[PDB]
């Protein structure tokens, strides 16, 4: 029932793909879990990152992209929709110009493409949270 | 200075279908973009995201991609198209990349005799202790051209300057020589000749000081 | 829009505007006769950018009020002699195309000073046609540096018109001359003025050419 | 073999008593895997934080306390004697003024008390790394 | 505003432990430390840390602490340790708290008989049409007293400023009084008197303006 | 050592600084705090400054307090904002000794002196000095205490040297009584033997520092 965390699968996206995650945090907000995903261009977690998503639960999401082993301009957002101590679903939108990540089917943060989607090769789930279903949608 | 991999000249033939390629950069991750540029005139966005073209852009023009590698392509060759093309794309988010620009030339286009014009030295310059020749080709094609100086029969190559070719707004070539003499050469001799040669024929314009031309 | 002027002693600070007439402006330099070479870019939405080569000595800012934004590259040598365009795009990315593209400006740092050019009217050929064809020119002598715009009869005539690309001379200034193609009817209504515009040196000078007496 | 993490273990503590921790990092240190140890007051994680331990594997290592909810002045160190990808061996030895903190047996870390240690009553093991042993002298 | 709750005044007799307790404030979590102010004198830290003393400090100061309180203790106590006692702690480690303080009397201490001065008004005070009498009462244990002032025979009660009795350095009381007159007054009426009163024995002094004191 | 004194009309800031030492051998100059007393109450923390740490500061006086410290000159400075006439304290200057960080529970061994300070809307009123001539009697044993009178001051407090400060043994200064039209006045007396009262000649010197007043008081016996 419960997957792996770290989570690795291998996918490959395109305009139209849709990453869902489903989890629950392994801590209360006021000690400051985090969820990350990285969208990676190669299997190994050292490769390149098309998109990072980190989530500070209770105080803010940060977003950005690794080039060449470069942390690029990180983009922030202090929208908080995950609620404490519920279960999320986590829905990443692949448009032609940027991301839609839903969060419960409702809009909370955009990141424009940096890198084309198609040089995503690996998928990982990875921080203080446990994980139940993983899923991508065309 | 990162630049991309593109060729520098090439020649299509008018109404056959020219292709430009943008190979040797960093993509994969990034795509890639192409200008037209005229010389002196600033770049006009040809194609962008490797397969739209903006309004205005004639149908001629399409691109493709492909891994590591971009295709410009011109289906139905014009004259006017006849200019330097430049792809672009990125090494990173934050470092864009351009690359050497491809000059695109338009072949089928007929050949033209050149027309020559000799100004001798005004009374002015005369006058301001100094004289110039101005000899003046215009509406020829190819642009491969040797100029001589005559002192009423003798060649004269000291104090030449001599303009390296280039087209004219009716894509024909235009390049000029100027010679530098005192006005006591120039009323000590009879005449003074510019002699021009082109595509091994010859065409010649002289002038002379005390007569009026 | 660009404006600034292109004569800059070197180990000094050079400045460029861009003007905006009707979302992300850069910076595009073009050394003589080489590819491309990116300098920055600067958002309204987000901040500044810069090239590793160029960015110890580029900054950029941005007047929001006026909508303009310049550039400077300070301490100049004659290695940052180079023809500046700004180019507008419509987040900024690197691989991001420009739409829009200025016109352009010539910038020449180098330690000789700037010389006003001696023009010299040509006189038209004295010979008479019967079907009508002469050409007639101006001279633009001993400037420096490039470029200078030649207009005739302040813009009124343009057919035929012929403004030769300068050549560079032996002596180290630029020379070049403009040639208008007009009809060799009527010589004594029609007077014609070589306007040359020498804008580094800002020298205007329109020279009245007329016919050589015989 | 390995131990539930969050770790969480009643426990008080004393001048004299020593937290022996071994796990391994689950990421490489270039995707910034974080290991924290929080020793807490009360059994519930919401208890205030007497010693708050967070390390940043690769970038450095911050210190502070939580007290009445709210978090106190944070102590930065970017001393990381942690190697990459390499087990660890974590012992926190408390002393009368401050704590002493060790990375394999090798002093790294010291944090003055803020908090007299007497008042803990549960310390907690959380972050992205494996663990295998928990032990308090 | 946080303020730690300790009673305002304890009494103990010469040779008694005293205990003076420090309480509604946070504990368990924090330490607890002692200062000893004399009036009019800096105070000086007796305690810190719950149980230790500073150099110089006797063992007869301890101090305990549990859960929300902390006791000092005074093992011996003798007349200097009649002072201000104030304890100490925070409410978070970026935020010390000070107690509501207390006054310690130490009693038992031997009694002592007041020493009155009286002086008249100078001339300067005459010249600068006033006129003051100073009543100085040193060197009694305890401090409390009652003073009488008298015209020729009769008492005099309006315009009287009395201060309140404190210490002294040598652990005795000193208290003050002074009367406001005129010069119609003092140079109309024979004399004035001070009559000083302490565990009911009395004191008086007496002065004249015309005659030399 | 403190300095800074004197009265502050409300509204007004006023600073306070501390020196070097003040009688503290081979410090590293390590953690300084301000510790406020208002007349009769409990002690009253306002800040601290670290040289470990930065700064801190208490939420009531978080808006209106200001420390700064010069090394160079080795003394920090007290700057409170927007005074009221609950500012009106005992300000003392405290130091922390122990080589551990400074916390709050922490402790201070030597305390400043302390100066007062008095924010009200009322002025200062120059003390009305006079000298106490010494008793006319002539004694058997020895004994003439002399004194000198300072009338009509405000506010608190006065420093009051005998001889410019050349005589310390046996004086006694009293302290001042509040009178109902809220002024101030006090008076310093010495025991000096009756023997030789025309040899040494003793002069009060009293100092009034809030209104600057310096008055050095000939005391002189009285002819008969």
């Amino acid at each position: 029932s419960l997957l792996p965390v770290p989570y690795t699968e291998a996918a490959s996206l395109s305009t139209g793909s849709t990453v869902t995650i489903k989890g629950r945090p392994l801590a209360c907000f006021l000690n400051e879990p985090y969820l990350q995903v990285d969208f990676h261009t190669e299997m190994k977690e050292e490769s390149d990152i098309v998109f990072h998503f980190q989530v500070c639960f209770g105080r803010r999401v940060v977003m950005n992209s690794r080039e060449y082993g470069a942390w690029k301009q990180q983009v922030e957002s202090k929208n908080m929709p995950f609620q404490d101590g519920q279960e999320f679903e986590l829905s990443i939108s692949v448009l032609p110009d940027k991301y839609q990540v839903m969060v419960n089917g409702q809009s909370s943060y955009t990141f424009d493409h940096r890198i084309k989607p198609e040089a995503v090769k690996m998928v990982q789930v990875w921080r203080d949270i446990s994980l139940t279903k993983f899923n991508v949608s065309y | 200075q990162p630049v991309l991999n593109q060729p520098s000249a090439v020649s299509v033939s008018l109404g056959q279908t020219a292709r430009i390629t943008c190979q040797g950069g960093n993509f994969g991750y990034y795509y890639g973009s192409w200008y037209q540029q005229k010389p002196g005139q600033a770049p006009v966005l040809v194609i962008y995201k490797d397969s739209e073209r903006p309004s205005g852009i004639p149908e001629r023009f399409s691109g493709s991609s492909s891994g590591g590698t971009a295709t410009l392509t011109i289906s139905r060759a014009q004259a006017e198209d006849e200019a330097d093309y430049y792809c672009q794309s990125a090494d990173s988010s934050d470092n864009p990349v351009f690359g050497g620009g491809t000059h695109l030339t338009v072949l089928g286009q007929p050949k033209a005799a050149p027309s020559v014009t000799l100004f001798p030295p005004s009374s002015e310059e005369l006058q301001a202790n100094k004289a110039t020749l101005v000899c003046l080709i215009s509406d020829f094609y190819p642009g491969a051209v040797t100029v001589a100086w005559k002192a009423d029969s003798s060649p004269v190559k000291a104090g030449v300057e001599t303009t390296t070719p280039s087209k004219q707004s009716n894509n024909k070539y235009a390049a000029s020589s100027y010679l530098s003499l005192t006005p006591e050469q120039w009323k000590s001799h009879r005449s003074y000749s510019c002699q021009v040669t082109h595509e091994g024929s010859t065409v010649e314009k002289t002038v002379a000081p005390t007569e009026c031309s | 829009q660009e404006s600034g002027p292109g004569l800059v002693k070197p180990s000094q600070t050079l400045s460029l505007t861009c003007t905006v007439s009707g979302y992300a402006w850069s910076w595009i330099r073009q050394p003589p006769g080489k590819g491309l070479e990116w300098m920055g870019v600067i958002a309204s939405d987000g901040s500044t950018y810069y090239s590793p080569s160029l960015k110890s000595r580029t900054s950029i800012s941005r007047d929001t009020s006026k909508n303009q934004f310049s550039l400077q590259l300070s301490s100049v040598t004659p290695e940052d002699t180079a023809v500046y365009y700004c180019a507008l795009y419509i987040s900024w990315s690197g691989w991001s195309a420009y739409d829009y593209w200025g016109q352009g400006t010539q910038v020449t740092v180098s330690s000789a000073s700037t010389k006003g050019p001696s023009v010299f009217p040509l006189a038209p050929s004295s010979k008479s046609t019967s079907g009508g064809t002469a050409a007639l020119g101006c001279l633009v002598k001993d400037y420096f540096p490039e470029p200078v715009t030649v207009s005739w009869n302040s813009g009124a005539l343009t057919s035929g018109v012929h403004t030769f690309p300068a050549v560079l001379q032996s002596s180290g200034l630029y020379s070049l001359s403009s040639v208008v193609t007009v009809p060799s009817s009527s010589l004594g209504t029609q007077t014609y003025i070589c306007n040359v515009n020498h804008k580094p040196s800002n020298t205007k000078v329109d020279k009245k050419v007329e016919p050589k007496s015989c």
